[PDB]
């Protein structure tokens, strides 16, 4: 039986019942030196369990090795039709947890190469993303480590060399994923359920190359990168989201505005690395200088304020009307912030002083030019 | 079980006539945001000089002001984009705020006025569109020849023509306030012309292949299969052919798009859908299952209800008779329809 049942009511009433296990790793995800072993494991093992258990009334079946806030975890979900509105009843977490042991070796042989070339071409694609790899370059050096930037989905050569013979890890995987100790949601019924109070401790990466230039020559775009000191949850949740959005997001933002003086502008806030990217496409020697004066004598007021307020709010609104959205946000948020109604009610009780305090707790960290 | 689903899934879909105008309704209960969309009868198909798109950009003003600022500064984020057939103009937000926006919006979708400097930047602002799916979207955007050949009045008779009540479909998705004539009256701002005449002009290198074997929705059921069947036999055969759909609210029929250069691979895929005996069968009951299944699945996504409403019509059709023809549909209808588009492709 549950320790409790955390029962969080008001949620939207979806067509579908979900119930999902979120099991914890919680050595940093650098720590792990199986890191590409496992994240291959574990797609081979969830695509032969989702031919067994994507059955009526299950409508998808969800493992995934999962970072949170950069710690790994194991996340099991499983989406089905409810039984008062399916012709069959849905299997147990027992019976779930069994499927998952009755996997067959071949089974996931025939699916190791497909599973790796899979993974292989998320890395490079994700490595392959210019104005990210102006964030993912900064990550590196800012970091020291590559695992928080280019090695974030694995490392190409070491997710390169694996062999078939990371099946004799399977056991060691099958009994993490299914014995491990964990958190059990449950949406249903306009509600949703969590298994036991427990927050996921944070870990944000410290800067440890402050004032990093990544020069770099090439033929046929700038990327600058801002961190915040003494971030809460309410700043790394809400407030810099706020920001972000007010800055380089919200129609009529500060840096569209401040570069339409020159005459293809996006900004985005990394939560895991706590930092605030800005990327713009001879020209770019003036913006670089345009755009740090412009972050450094930001100002705000709280009439825009108040509409950044309700843009939040709404695309957090847009958020939990997808049911994944909704249960993404319970997983990973901390306390009174996983029932939406009080993340929704944090966002309209900020104030514009939260702004100024944000602004002081701001600096720059690095710039990188192709 | 499953009966009890679909009449809950009709229990709160419903459509009614508003005013002049008509209004489907699927209520949520809880939902985060509401979806209201305005969809006006007439796309890049109904005139072929891009003029649909033209008043779409038109629609955004109305004595100098702008419905996208309007909304914005009202925490509203308002799209909108031509098709082949209709312009949509979509936007969320909490419920409290869809009865002022959706009649603001409906102000201006039926103001008729639009002066010469109006039509003249947004003729510069369409040109720029031009010159920076690519043949649909050229279409729908015209040339800058063909626009530069339509002034105010052109733009204001087809707005008092097509930009009416009567020719004006919505659709509301979310929360569980209903939509009456008292708190949108622009819901009867008509002209003298009522809705227009369906008439379509769909003008080398493609051919188009009716689907049209059966009532409105069982055209939709047999051309997603046959499309989905060809596609799985171009895969085991590894061959390269594309097959585009052209599924149309104010279409009886489904057409299939094919490129004309993989006429002849597509031509002997469709003649070995016929040959194992087994394989429609058993795809039609695949395809039975998957549709269920996307429809409970995609049936929590506003913007996903919304596609269904303007492709089978739900609203004037209930689930129970979407559901109904799905059921319906049997391999003597994928071999009837067989037979016609190979008596089309051998013609
Ligand atoms: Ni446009």
């Amino acid at each position: 039986q549950d320790p409790m049942d955390i029962k969080i009511n008001g949620i939207k009433k979806y067509t579908i019942h979900v119930l999902a296990k979120v099991s914890a790793s919680g050595m940093e995800f650098t720590q792990e030196k199986d890191f590409e072993h496992q994240l291959l494991l574990t797609d081979m093992l969830e695509t032969v369990i989702r031919k067994s258990v994507e059955v009526n009334p299950v409508l998808h079946f969800h493992l995934r090795k999962s970072i949170i806030m950069n710690h790994s975890y194991f996340i099991l979900g499983l989406n089905y039709i409810p039984p008062a509105f399916a012709t069959k009843n849905v299997k147990s977490i027992h019976e779930i947890y069994q499927a998952i042991q009755d996997v067959n070796d071949l089974q996931l042989l025939d699916e190791f190469e497909k599973s790796k070339e899979k993974l292989i071409n998320k890395i490079q694609q994700y490595k392959h993303s210019d104005s990210h790899s102006g964030s993912i370059r900064l990550k590196d050096r800012l970091f020291a480590d590559k695992k928080y930037g280019s090695d974030r989905l694995g490392n190409f050569e070491k997710m390169n060399k694996i062999t078939d013979n990371i099946i004799y890890a399977a056991p060691d995987m099958v009994n993490k994923i299914c014995e491990g100790d964990g958190l059990f949601y449950h949406i249903n019924d306009g509600a949703i359920h969590i298994s036991n109070i427990k927050d996921f401790n944070y870990y944000i990466p410290a800067v440890i190359n402050e004032g990093v230039e990544d020069i770099r020559t090439d033929f046929s775009i700038l990327t600058c990168a801002y961190t915040f000191e003494h971030v809460t949850d309410l700043e790394r949740e809400i407030l810099i989201p706020m920001f972000d959005g007010y800055i380089g997001k919200y129609g009529h933002s500060v840096l569209f505005k401040t570069l339409r003086l020159v005459d293809h502008i996006s900004s985005h806030y990394d939560q895991e690395s706590n930092l605030l990217f800005i990327t713009v496409l001879n020209q770019l020697s003036t913006i670089l200088t345009k755009i740090q004066h412009t972050i450094e004598s930001i100002e705000f007021d709280s009439v825009s304020f108040s509409l950044s307020k309700v843009m939040f709010e709404n695309e957090s609104r847009f958020r939990f009307e997808d049911i994944n959205g909704l249960l993404s946000h319970v997983i990973k948020q901390h306390g009174e912030y996983k029932n939406p109604e009080s993340f929704l009610k944090a966002i309209q009780n900020t104030d514009i002083a939260d702004f100024y305090r944000l602004k002081a707790n701001m600096r720059w960290v690095g710039t990188s030019i192709v | 079980l499953n009966k009890s689903f679909v009449k809950k899934l009709d229990e709160s879909l419903n459509r009614k006539q508003v005013g002049s105008t008509n209004v489907t309704r699927y209520k949520i209960e809880d939902s985060y945001l509401v979806l209201a969309a305005v969809r006006v009868g007439i796309g890049g198909l109904t005139y072929h000089n891009g003029a649909a798109h033209f008043l779409e950009h038109l629609k955004f003003w109305r004595y100098g002001e702008n419905i996208y600022n309007l909304f914005f500064q009202r925490g509203a984020i308002l799209n909108a984009y031509t098709t082949l057939e209709f312009t949509d103009y979509v936007f969320l937000s909490k419920e409290e705020s869809i009865n002022e926006n959706l009649n603001l919006l409906l102000t201006f979708l039926y103001h008729h006025q639009y002066d010469e400097k109006t039509i003249s930047l947004e003729r510069n602002i369409i040109i720029n569109e031009i010159n920076g799916i690519e043949k649909e979207r050229h279409c729908i955007l015209g040339s800058a020849e063909s626009i530069s050949r339509m002034g105010r009045k052109e733009f204001e008779l087809i707005s008092q023509k097509y930009y009416t009540p009567e020719n004006t479909s919505i659709y509301v998705i979310g929360g569980n306030q209903d939509i009456d004539l008292f708190h949108i009256p622009t819901a009867v701002m008509t002209t003298q012309y009522g809705k227009p005449t369906h008439k379509v002009n769909v003008n080398k290198d493609m051919i188009l292949l009716p689907v049209e074997h059966g009532d409105y929705l069982k055209n939709r059921m047999i051309c997603h299969l046959i499309a989905d069947m060809i596609k799985h036999l171009a895969q085991q055969l590894e061959y390269d052919v594309s097959v585009g759909l052209f599924i149309s609210t104010n279409q009886h029929s489904c057409y299939l798009k094919v490129k004309k250069s993989d006429q002849k691979r597509f031509s002997s895929l469709i003649q070995q859908l016929s040959m194992d005996e087994h394989f429609i069968e058993t795809y039609i009951k695949d395809y039975q299952w998957r549709f269920m299944n996307e429809l409970v699945i995609n049936f929590n996504q506003l913007h996903n209800i919304y596609d269904y409403m303007t492709e089978y019509r739900l609203g004037e059709y209930t689930v129970a008779e979407l559901f109904g023809s799905l059921d319906s549909v049997d391999k003597l209808d994928i071999l009837a329809v067989r037979n016609e588009l190979i008596n089309q492709l051998t013609v």
